C-alpha cells in the first residue's frame, strides 16, 4: 500500500483496500461509512443530453478525489499558490541570528529607533522589506522572541499594516494616473568639489564654540532656580495632604479624584452623592 | 567622552522645559556621574542648602541628603503622577480619621497644624514633631506619613507595604539620559515637505509616509493613526516632528494619551479570541442560576496554540546533572507511593473491622458490606488490593471481603502488613546509593553555566568579534555626535587598582615561562619596555618585582607575590600608534583584569555562602551529612581568598590541577556566583598567543621595534606612522594614558587595505608640537586668526578618468597673519 | 454588471498628493478648533448624574463637581 | 472547451478556498435558498425566452439532469478534506435527504467552474450545455443577496480534531 | 483571625501515570512539614466537603462532568470517541480514581471561599486545588475541574469586585476565559509568553464587553530572576489596587516559577517567591491562596511549607524537622532554595515598555469619557 490518502494526501487512520491497494480516510473515502471494516474492502475495484447524462451516471465507478480548483482561477491573483495536500498557502511570505553587526554590503548594523546596535540588549532584527534594522525591545509591541527564519518580517514603518486585503490580478498593469487632485482610491497606488578644506575646519570650529555658548547659558538660567525647583517639587505631597484633609473642594484636582471614586464604586445617579469624607469609606 | 557630557545637558534641558522635577533631576545625575566624583562635588557647591550629596570612601557611597533624613542611590526612570498623590492622601486621612474618633480633637490638631505649614509657619522638623506626637498609639499610621515626606520621593519607583505608587514610569530607549523620546522630541507648508525629503533620505522610506499620508486623506484612517504612526518616521529630529504636531494641531499632552492604542491591531480581543457559533453558545450547564449566565463568558473561547512548542508541556532540554536528580527523585517516588498506600488501606480497613468487632457477638457473623466497603475513596483500597494479591485473583478476594468481613478482615490486614514490611525493606538499603548520587549531582544544578559558558566565552575572546566591535561602535558615534566624534576614545579602560593591575601581568607571563619554552629574551623585553611605554608604570620596581618569574625563587611553594609600593606615577601623557596584532592583547589584557577585580570583590560575601552549608543538627541522626571539605585537595595558606584562588589558577596553569578539582574548589567557596574563572586559561592562552604575535610573524617584529627604537622624539613616531605610511595590513588604533586619572583609551584612526603615496610635503617643515591633538589645535587657531582666507576654487571629476577638471575663473588664496 | 473592486495599481505624482493632504488637514484642524472652542464653554449641569459622562479633561467638570459635592455636604 | 467565470466569481471562489484551508472556517450547510429553490428561480427566470419547443425541451431536459447530477457529485469531488467531517454530521442528522436540498449555490458554482475538464469523453450538446453555465454564472452573480452567504461559521473547537487537526 | 487551612488526607495517594510530571504526593509533603513544625496549632485546619456533581457544572457543561463520572481506565474503550471530544486520554490521561480527585479540589476551594464568606477567616488556604487551565468544556493541561471559577463565584455574592492573581510560569487561561466580558472579576497574570505552553496571553488580549480593559497580562522572558520580577510586580499590583479596588483576592501561588523546575523557565527562588505574597498579604484585603504548578517535588514541598507558616503569622527555622521525607531534601537539609546562575534575557526597556502600557490601559477608565 500507500501510506498517504488517495484523495487528500494525509496522514492518519486509514481504511487501506485489499485488491485495489489506497489508503482513505474512511470519512475522505466513498460515502463515509464512519470506521470500522475489518473485512475486503476492495474499494471500486470491480448526442444529446442523454449521452451527457451517461456520462452522469459513468462517474460513478472512479475513486473520489478531493476538490482543488482550475488552473485558471486558483492562479489568477498575486501571490497565492497551493501547497502539497491542496491548501491555500501565500509565495509571498516564505524564505534567526540574533547578533548581527556589519551586513554584507558593509555598512553598520544600527537600530532605527535608538540608533544603537545590537550590544545595548543582546539582539537586532532586520526587515525583509526594507533596509532597516530594530531592537525587539524598541517596538511598541514589544517582542518576546524572534520571528521564524523561513517567513519574512516586516518593520514598522509600512502602510501595508493599514491597507485591508486587495488581491490583484497577476497580470495588471500600472496604470499612470494623469489626474492633477482628487483622485479616489483605496491603497493599491505606487508612486512617481568646492574642494574647501580650509573652510570646513573654520566651519567646525566655529559651530562647536556656538554649542558651547549655547549650553553655556542654558545652565546659568537653570541653576540659579534650583531654590525654588527643590522647594516646591519636595513639598508637595504634603501640600496635597493639607489640601486634602482640610477638605478644599476648590483644589480642582481633588473632586476630579472624588469622581474617580464615584467611578469606582459605579454610582447609581439615582441615590445622592455622599460628603466628601462620606465618599472616602470606599477605601477604608 | 560625548556621550556623558551630552547626557548631563540633556537632563539639565528637560529639568529647564519641566519633563523631570528636581527628584529626576538629582538621580539622572546620580546615575550618569558616577564614576567623576569630583564633578559631583563641583556641582554640590550651586545645590540648595540642604540638598547634597553625601560622598565617601572617595565616591564608593553616596546618599543624597534631605530636609528630614538621608536617602541612599538605590534605578527604573520615575516621573511624576498628581492622581496617585492625591489617592494616596484621601486613603492616609480616611485612615487616619477612623483612628482618632473617640476625641474629635486630636484630628483637629492634625487640621489646623497642616494648614500653618502650607502657609510658613511651621517646618519639616516642626510639622513632623507634632505629627509624632498625635500618631504615637498607632504605630502603622505614624509609619505611613512617612511616604508623605521629602525622603521617599527621591527614588520611589518601588512601592511601599499597603500603598498605592508614589511615582510614574516609562520607557527610556537605552539613554544614558533617562528621559522618553516621547516626551523629548516633542514637547510652513513649505517647511515640512522641503524637510522630510531631507530627513527621510532612503527613497522607499519616503514613498512608504507618502502612502500613510495618502490613505488617511481617502478616508481609511483617522488623525490619531496618522499621528501615531508617523512617530516612528520622523521623530529623530525634534523640530520636523514638533512642526507636524502642529500641522495637524495635535497638541502633545494628547499624543501620549493616544500613541499606544493606535499603531496596531485585532483588537477589542487581541490574537487569541475566536467567537463561538451560535448553536454551541447554548451547550447546557444545569446548575448555574440567573446571575452566573449573566457573568459568565459564552461569547468567546481562546485555545492551546502551536508556534512550534504549545499543544502539551514539553519543554527544552537540560544540564546532564538535572537528569540525574529528576531520575533519583523518581526512584524514590515510586517506592513512597506504593509504601504509603498500602499504609492508607491497612488503617482504613483497621477502622472498619474495629466497628464490626464492637457490636454483640451474635451479629457479627454476617454483618455484610457493600462493594467498596463506605469508603468514599474506594480507588486507593481497589488498587492496593490488586498488586498485593494477584490481580488475576482479586476478584474473589474483593467478594469475600463483601460478605463475610469477620473472617477476611484480619486475615487480609495481616497480608498487607507483610507485603508492606517487605517494600520498607527493599527501600532501606537503597538509601545509601540515592545520597551518593545526590551528593556528586547537587552541586552542578544550581550551576548551569558550567556547560554553556565554555562556549559563549569561546566566541567573547575571538579575534574577529573584538575587531568587529570597534568597527560598529566606531559607526555608532560617527552619527549621534557628527561634530564632537573625532575626540571619540570608543573604549576607556581605567586601571585604578595595582595590585591586580601586577597579577595580570604576573598571570600572562607565568603561564608563557612554563607552556613555551621559547621567547623570554622577549616575551621579557615585551614586558619590561614595551608595556611601560604605553601604560604609564615604574618600570624599575615593575621589572624588579616581575623578575620573580622569569628566575624562579614555584611548583614547591608556589606563593601569592610581593608586591611593588606604588607601581603608578602621579591631556594625554603618553600616545603611541599600532595595529590590531597590539589592540587584541590590549582587549585581552582588559578581560582578565575585569575577571581578577570582580574575583577580588566576591570574597565579601564570602562569608554567607558557608553559612547555607552549616550543620544541621538533626541531620546529625547519621544520615549523610557528607561535609564538602573532604574533597578538597590542600587549600592555600596566604591571608584572604582572592590569593589563595591565585595560587589555584597558577595550579591550573602548572598542571597540577585539573579542571574538575579546581571548579569543585570555586564553588566550595563563591557558589555558583565565579563562573567566568571556569575558562581562565584558554583566555591567557589568548593573551599569552598575542604577546607572541608582537614579537614574531616576521611582519608585526618590525612594526614593535620601530617603536621601540623611536621611543628615545614624539614628532618622530606620529610623522612615521601617520604622515608617511609604512602601513603592513591592518587598522590603525592610537592608545593613550592619562595618569592623573590612570585612564586608558584606544581610537581607531586609519586603515590599513590604492596607496603609492610619497607625500606632498617635507615633514621637517611643519616642525612645531608635542602631541597630535595639539597639532590639530594649532592648525584650528592658525585658521581662526587667519589675516586672509578665501575658497573660491572648485572642481569636477571626469568620468572613467579619475582627473581633477578645475572650472576656470574659480581661486582660492590663504594668507597668514605673520605675513603682512 | 459588477466587477472587480481593485483591478490594476495607480502611478500617482507626490505633489498632487502633497497638497490634497495639506487641504484635507487644514479643513479637519479647523473643525477640531471650533470643537475645542464649544466645549471650552459648557455647563456640565450642577446635580446631574453622579459618576459623570465627560472626560476626566473637561474645563468646566470642576465646577460641577464642586457645586455637588458642597450640596451633599450638609 | 472552456468557459468564461465573472472575476467577481473568481474572487469569491479563492476567498472561500482559503478560508476553509487554511482558516478553519465552515459555511453553515442547512441552506436557505438551496440547490433545488436556485435551479426553478432560473427556469422561472429564463423561460420567458422559451419561444422555440426543441429549446424548451433542451432545457428541461438539462435543468433536471443537472440537479440529480449535482446530487452524484456532492460526496466524490466538491468538498475540501476539511469538509469531510461536516459531511457525516448531517448525513446523519438527516439521513435519506437528497444532497441537493441542503448544499446551496456554494458549491454549486463549484460544479460549473470545473467542467471543462469532465467534459473530455461532441457534436452540439456540449455548447447549449456551456451556454447554460455560463448564463447560470452571470445570474447568480446578479443576485449575490439570494445565492451566497453573509459569513463563514467558525469551525467548532472539538471540531477541528475529528478531521487532522 | 486564625487562617483556615483546608487538608483531606486521602489526597496525596492518587497517581497519574508512569513518568507524569504531576504528583499529588506533594501536598502530603508539605503537610508533613506543616504537622512538625508545630503550625497546625496555630492555623485552623479543615477537611473539606467534597463537591458532588452539581456544583462542577455550575462552570462545566453537563456531558462532561458526565463524562469524568463515569469513566474509567478499564471500560475505556465504551468512551473511546468521548476521549477527543473531551480531550482527556493521553496527556490528562484517565487514572483511577479521577472523579474523587476533582471533587477534593474543588470542594476544598469552594470551602475556602464560603469560609471567607462569613465573618470566619480572613486568609483561607488551599493547596490541593489550583487547577487553572480547565475549560468549561474540555480538560487542558494536567487540570479537569476549574476550581478557582467556582471560588470566584461564590465569592461573586458578598463582594463587587475580586481579583485574580497568577504567578504560575503558564497564562491561567481557563480563569480568564471563564470572566473575559465581566467588570466584576480581573484576572491579573505573570507568565512567559514566547513558544511555551498555553500558547496565548498576549499583551493585547485585553477584555471584551463590559469587561474591556480588565483581562492584564504580563508576558516575560527566561530566566527572569528575583529583582526583576520584584521591579515589574510591585507597581503592577500597587496600580491595580488604586484603579480597580478589590475587595477579595484570589492569589494562585504555583511554583514552576521557580529556579530549577522540570517544566519552567524562570529562575525565582523562595523569597523571590514570597515577596509576592508577602506584598499581595499587606493590603488587608480577604486573600484565598491556592496551588497551582510546580513538578521538582523536593522545592515545591519547601516553598509551600514557607509560605503558609508566612500567612500565619509565624516563623520558621531554616532547618528541616525530622520527617517522613527528610532524605528528599538532599545535602545541607535546609528550609530555602536557591537560585541558578542561568542568564537573564529582560532587558530593563522590555519591562518598563509592558509595564508602562499596563499602566495606561489600567488608568482608562477615568481617563475616558
Ligand atoms: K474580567
Ligand atoms: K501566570
Ligand atoms: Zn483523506
Ligand atoms: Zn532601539
Ligand atoms: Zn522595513
Ligand atoms: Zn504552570
Amino acid at each position: 500500500n500507500n501510506d498517504y490518502c488517495s484523495a487528500c494526501h494525509g496522514p492518519g487512520n486509514f481504511l487501506c483496500c485489499e485488491t485495489c491497494p489506497n489508503s482513505f480516510h474512511f470519512t475522505c473515502i466513498d460515502p463515509p461509512i464512519e470506521e470500522k471494516n475489518l473485512p475486503d474492502d476492495a474499494w471500486y475495484c470491480n448526442t444529446m443530453v442523454d449521452v451527457w447524462m451517461q456520462l452522469c451516471t459513468y462517474i460513478d465507478s472512479h475513486n473520489p478525489i478531493q476538490f482543488h480548483l482550475p488552473h485558471s482561477i486558483s492562479s489568477f491573483f498575486r501571490g497565492v499558490g497551493s501547497g502539497v495536500m491542496g491548501e491555500y498557502i501565500e509565495t509571498d511570505v516564505l524564505k534567526r541570528d540574533p547578533l548581527l553587526l556589519k551586513s554584507k554590503s558593509g555598512t553598520p548594523i544600527l537600530c532605527f529607533r535608538c540608533h544603537k546596535s545590537a550590544l545595548v540588549s543582546q539582539s537586532i532584527l532586520a526587515c525583509d522589506y526594507c533596509n532597516s534594522y530594530w531592537h525587539p525591545d524598541c517596538l511598541n509591541p514589544p517582542l518576546a522572541t524572534l520571528p521564524s527564519n523561513l517567513r519574512k518580517w516586516k518593520c514598522p514603518n509600512h502602510s501595508d499594516h493599514v491597507t485591508p486585503r486587495y488581491r490583484l490580478p497577476e497580470k495588471a498593469k500600472v496604470i499612470r494616473v494623469g489626474l492633477p487632485r482628487g483622485f479616489k482610491n483605496k491603497g493599491n497606488i505606487v508612486i512617481d568639489f568646492k574642494l574647501n578644506f580650509l573652510e570646513q575646519i573654520r566651519d567646525n570650529v566655529i559651530n562647536l564654540r556656538k554649542m558651547v555658548e549655547q549650553d553655556e547659558q542654558l545652565c546659568i538660567e537653570t541653576f540659579s532656580k534650583f531654590d525654588f525647583y527643590a522647594t516646591r517639587d519636595c513639598e508637595l505631597p504634603l501640600r496635597i495632604l493639607c489640601d486634602v484633609a482640610n477638605d478644599n473642594l476648590e483644589n480642582d484636582d481633588y473632586v476630579l479624584a472624588l469622581r474617580d471614586l464615584l467611578r469606582i464604586s459605579k454610582w447609581d445617579p439615582n441615590q445622592p452623592v455622599p460628603a466628601p469624607f462620606d465618599l472616602a469609606n470606599l477605601l477604608s | 567622552r560625548p556621550y556623558v557630557y551630552s547626557a548631563f545637558m540633556d537632563v539639565v534641558k528637560a529639568l529647564h522645559n519641566e519633563i523631570v522635577d528636581f527628584p529626576g533631576f538629582i538621580e539622572r545625575i546620580s546615575v550618569i556621574l558616577r564614576d567623576y566624583p569630583d564633578l559631583l562635588e563641583y556641582l554640590n557647591i550651586f545645590l540648595p542648602s540642604s540638598y547634597k550629596y553625601l560622598l565617601s570612601n572617595s565616591g564608593a557611597n553616596f546618599t543624597l541628603q534631605f530636609t528630614t533624613p538621608s536617602g541612599p542611590v538605590s534605578y527604573v526612570a520615575t516621573y511624576n503622577d498628581l492622581p496617585c498623590t492625591y489617592h494616596r492622601a484621601i486613603g492616609f486621612v480616611s485612615r487616619v480619621r477612623r483612628a482618632l474618633l473617640s476625641n474629635p480633637e486630636q484630628f483637629f490638631k492634625l487640621q489646623d497644624s497642616l494648614r500653618k505649614f502650607k502657609n510658613s509657619e511651621c517646618s519639616l522638623s516642626e510639622l513632623q514633631t507634632i505629627v509624632t506626637s498625635l500618631l504615637a498609639e498607632h504605630p502603622s499610621l505614624a509609619h505611613e506619613f512617612h511616604n508623605f515626606l521629602p525622603s521617599s520621593i527621591f527614588f520611589g519607583s518601588k512601592p511601599p507595604l499597603g500603598s498605592f505608587p508614589l511615582r510614574g514610569i516609562q520607557s527610556s530607549q537605552f539613554t544614558l539620559s533617562n528621559i522618553s523620546d516621547l516626551l523629548s522630541q516633542s514637547r510652513e507648508s513649505s517647511d515640512f515637505f522641503k524637510n522630510v525629503k531631507n530627513v527621510l533620505t532612503d527613497v522607499e522610506t519616503y514613498h512608504e509616509f507618502l502612502k500613510l499620508l495618502n490613505l488617511y486623506v481617502q478616508g481609511i484612517i483617522d488623525r490619531n493613526i496618522l499621528v501615531s504612526r508617523g512617530f516612528g518616521f520622523l521623530k529623530s529630529n525634534s523640530g520636523l516632528w514638533r512642526s507636524f504636531l502642529s500641522l495637524t494641531s495635535l497638541s502633545p499632552e494628547e499624543f501620549l494619551s493616544v500613541y499606544n492604542s493606535a499603531c496596531s491591531d485585532f483588537p477589542e480581543c487581541g490574537p487569541s479570541y475566536r467567537l463561538l457559533p451560535v448553536e454551541e453558545r447554548n451547550i447546557s450547564c444545569s446548575g448555574r442560576d440567573d446571575f452566573a449566565w449573566g457573568i459568565l463568558n459564552d461569547d468567546w473561547v481562546s485555545h492551546p496554540t502551536w508556534a512550534s512548542e504549545e499543544s502539551g508541556f514539553i519543554v527544552q532540554r537540560k544540564t546532564p546533572y538535572e537528569e540525574a536528580m529528576t531520575k533519583l527523585e523518581e526512584e524514590r517516588y515510586e517506592f513512597d507511593r506504593h509504601i504509603e498506600a498500602t499504609s492508607w488501606t491497612i488503617k482504613s480497613l483497621k477502622k472498619i473491622q474495629n466497628r464490626i468487632n464492637e457490636l454483640p457477638e451474635e451479629e457479627r457473623e454476617t454483618y455484610t458490606l457493600e462493594e467498596g466497603l463506605g469508603l468514599p475513596s474506594k480507588s486507593i483500597y481497589k488498587k492496593t488490593i490488586k498488586l498485593v494479591y494477584t490481580s488475576e485473583h482479586a476478584e474473589e478476594m474483593f467478594k469475600a471481603l463483601e460478605r463475610m468481613p469477620c473472617l477476611t478482615l484480619p486475615l487480609v490486614i495481616s497480608r498487607l502488613e507483610e507485603k508492606n514490611e517487605e517494600w520498607k525493606s527493599v527501600k532501606r538499603s537503597l538509601q545509601p546509593g540515592w545520597r551518593s548520587i545526590e551528593f556528586k549531582n547537587y552541586d552542578k544544578s544550581l550551576d548551569s553555566q558550567c556547560v554553556y559558558f565554555k562556549a559563549r566565552d569561546k566566541k567573547n575572546v575571538s579575534s574577529k568579534f573584538l575587531l568587529a566591535e570597534a568597527d560598529i561602535l566606531r559607526s555608532q558615534a560617527k552619527l549621534h555626535f557628527p561634530l564632537r566624534s573625532r575626540s571619540a576614545f570608543e573604549f576607556s579602560f581605567v586601571y585604578d587598582n595595582e595590585i591586580v593591575l601586577f597579577d595580570t601581568c604576573y598571570m600572562v607571563c607565568t603561564y608563557i615561562v612554563c607552556n613555551s619554552p621559547s621567547g623570554l629574551k622577549k616575551v621579557e623585553h615585551f614586558f619590561k619596555n614595551i608595556l611601560p611605554l604605553h601604560f604609564g608604570l615604574e618600570k624599575d620596581k615593575f621589572s624588579i618585582f616581575l623578575d620573580q618569574v622569569f628566575r624562579g625563587p614555584i611548583k614547591a611553594s608556589l606563593k601569592y607575590p610581593s608586591h611593588p609600593d606604588s607601581l603608578l606615577e602621579h591631556d594625554v601623557d603618553k600616545e603611541q600608534f599600532g595595529y590590531s596584532s597590539m589592540y587584541v592583547f590590549f582587549r585581552l589584557f582588559n578581560l582578565l583584569y575585569e575577571r581578577l577585580y570582580e574575583l577580588q570583590r566576591l570574597e565579601d560575601q564570602v562569608s554567607i555562602i558557608q553559612q547555607r552549608i552549616i550543620p544541621n543538627p538533626v541531620s546529625q541522626k547519621q544520615k549523610i551529612w557528607r561535609d564538602r571539605w573532604n574533597d578538597l585537595s590542600d587549600v592555600p595558606d596566604e591571608k584572604t581568598h582572592y590569593e589563595n584562588t591565585y595560587v589555584m589558577i597558577l595550579r591550573l596553569i602548572y598542571g597540577i590541577v585539573d579542571q574538575s578539582a579546581f571548579e569543585d574548589y570555586l564553588r566550595f567557596y563563591y557558589g555558583n556566583k565565579a563562573y567566568k574563572i571556569y575558562t581562565i586559561d584558554k583566555l591567557v592562552w589568548s593573551a599569552a598567543k598575542q604577546v607572541h604575535h608582537i614579537v614574531s610573524d616576521g611582519k608585526y617584529k618590525f612594526v614593535t621595534s620601530l617603536v621601540e627604537q623611536n621611543s628615545s622624539y614624539d614628532d618622530f613616531l606620529y610623522r612615521l606612522e601617520i604622515e608617511k605610511l609604512l602601513n603592513p595590513d591592518e587598522i590603525l588604533f592610537r592608545f593613550c594614558w592619562i595618569n592623573k586619572f590612570k585612564s586608558f583609551g584606544i581610537k581607531i584612526m586609519k586603515r590599513a587595505n590604492y596607496k603609492n603615496y610619497r607625500c606632498p610635503f617635507l615633514c621637517r617643515n611643519i616642525e612645531k608640537e608635542r602631541t597630535v591633538e595639539q597639532l590639530v589645535s594649532r592648525l584650528q587657531t592658525k585658521l581662526l586668526r587667519s589675516a586672509e582666507l578665501v575658497s573660491g576654487l572648485q572642481a569636477k571629476l571626469c568620468l572613467d578618468s579619475f582627473k581633477l577638471l578645475y572650472l576656470p575663473r574659480t581661486e582660492d588664496s590663504y594668507i597668514d597673519a605673520s605675513y603682512l | 454588471f459588477p466587477r472587480l473592486p481593485v483591478s490594476c495599481l495607480y502611478k500617482v505624482s507626490e505633489d498632487g498628493l502633497i497638497k490634497d493632504f495639506l487641504y484635507a488637514i487644514g479643513i479637519e484642524a479647523k473643525k477640531f478648533n471650533n470643537e475645542r472652542k464649544k466645549r471650552e464653554l459648557e455647563v456640565i449641569p450642577p446635580d446631574v448624574k453622579s459618576a459623570l459622562l465627560p472626560a476626566r479633561t473637561h474645563p468646566n467638570l470642576p465646577i460641577a463637581l464642586r457645586t455637588l459635592f458642597n450640596k451633599a455636604r450638609t | 472547451h472552456k468557459i468564461s467565470v465573472p472575476d467577481v466569481l473568481k474572487l469569491w471562489l479563492v476567498d472561500d478556498w482559503e478560508n476553509i484551508t487554511k482558516n478553519q472556517q465552515l459555511i453553515a450547510i442547512p441552506r436557505n435558498p438551496t440547490v433545488r429553490a436556485a435551479i426553478a428561480a432560473f427556469r422561472e427566470s429564463k423561460i420567458s425566452h422559451l419561444n422555440n419547443e426543441i429549446d424548451v425541451d433542451v432545457f428541461e431536459q438539462a435543468m433536471a439532469g443537472l440537479v440529480i447530477y449535482f446530487n452524484k457529485c456532492l460526496g466524490n469531488m466538491l468538498l475540501y478534506r476539511f469538509e469531510r467531517q461536516q459531511y457525516l454530521e448531517i448525513r446523519q442528522q438527516y439521513p435519506d435527504t437528497e444532497m441537493c436540498d441542503l448544499y446551496g449555490v456554494e458549491h454549486l458554482i463549484r460544479l460549473f467552474v470545473s467542467l471543462p475538464e469532465l467534459i473530455d469523453r461532441d457534436s452540439q450538446s456540449i455548447e447549449c450545455l456551456l451556454n447554460y453555465i455560463e448564463e447560470f454564472l452571470k445570474y447568480l452573480v446578479l443576485h449575490k443577496d439570494e445565492y451566497f452567504i453573509k459569513e463563514y461559521q467558525n469551525a467548532p473547537p472539538n471540531y477541528r480534531s475529528l478531521v487532522g487537526v | 483571625k486564625k487562617v483556615s487551612y483546608f487538608y483531606d488526607e486521602d489526597v496525596g495517594n492518587y497517581h497519574y501515570g508512569p513518568q507524569h510530571p504531576m504528583k499529588p504526593h506533594r501536598v502530603r509533603m508539605v503537610h508533613n512539614l506543616v504537622v512538625n513544625y508545630n503550625l497546625y496549632e496555630k492555623l485552623n485546619v479543615i477537611t473539606p466537603v467534597r463537591a458532588t456533581r452539581n456544583d462542577m457544572t455550575r462552570c462545566h457543561t453537563d456531558e462532561y462532568i458526565e463524562f469524568l463520572w463515569r469513566v474509567t481506565p478499564d471500560t475505556m474503550e465504551k468512551f473511546q470517541p468521548h476521549q477527543l471530544k473531551f480531550n482527556v486520554g493521553d496527556d490528562c490521561p484517565v487514572f483511577d480514581g479521577l472523579y474523587e480527585f476533582c471533587s477534593i479540589s474543588a470542594g476544598g476551594s469552594i470551602g475556602a471561599a464560603q469560609e471567607l464568606n462569613s465573618g470566619n477567616a480572613e486568609i483561607a488556604i488551599n493547596w490541593a486545588g489550583g487547577l487553572h487551565h480547565a475549560k468549561k468544556r474540555e480538560a487542558s493541561g494536567f487540570c479537569y475541574v476549574n476550581d478557582i471559577a467556582l471560588a470566584a463565584l461564590e465569592l461573586l455574592k458578598y463582594h463587587q469586585r475580586v481579583l485574580y492573581i497568577d504567578i504560575d510560569v503558564h497564562h491561567g487561561d481557563g480563569v480568564e476565559e471563564f470572566f473575559y466580558t465581566t467588570d466584576r472579576v480581573m484576572t491579573c497574570s505573570f507568565h512567559k509568553f514566547g513558544e511555551y505552553f498555553p500558547g496565548t496571553g498576549h499583551i493585547k488580549d485585553t477584555g471584551i464587553g463590559t469587561g474591556k480593559n480588565y483581562a492584564v497580562n504580563v508576558p516575560l522572558r527566561d530566566g527572569i530572576d528575583d529583582e526583576s520580577y520584584e521591579s515589574v510586580f510591585k507597581p503592577v499590583i500597587s496600580h491595580i489596587m488604586q484603579w480597580f479596588r478589590p475587595e477579595a483576592v484570589i492569589l494562585q501561588c504555583g511554583t514552576d516559577s521557580l529556579a530549577g523546575d522540570r517544566l519552567g523557565c524562570f529562575n525565582l527562588s523562595m523569597k523571590g517567591h514570597s515577596m509576592c505574597v508577602d506584598f499581595v498579604k499587606s493590603f488587608n484585603l480577604p486573600m484565598i491562596c491556592v496551588g497551582g504548578g510546580g513538578y521538582t517535588v523536593r522545592n515545591v514541598a519547601r516553598v509551600w511549607t514557607y509560605e503558609t507558616g508566612l500567612l500565619a503569622g509565624e516563623e520558621l527555622d531554616e532547618n528541616l524537622p525530622y520527617n517522613d521525607y527528610l532524605q528528599y531534601y538532599g545535602p545541607d537539609y535546609k528550609l530555602n532554595v536557591l537560585s541558578n546562575n542561568m542568564e537573564n534575557h529582560n532587558t530593563r526597556q522590555y519591562l518598563d515598555s509592558i509595564t508602562s502600557e499596563i499602566i495606561e490601559n489600567l488608568r482608562n477608565l477615568s481617563f475616558a469619557p
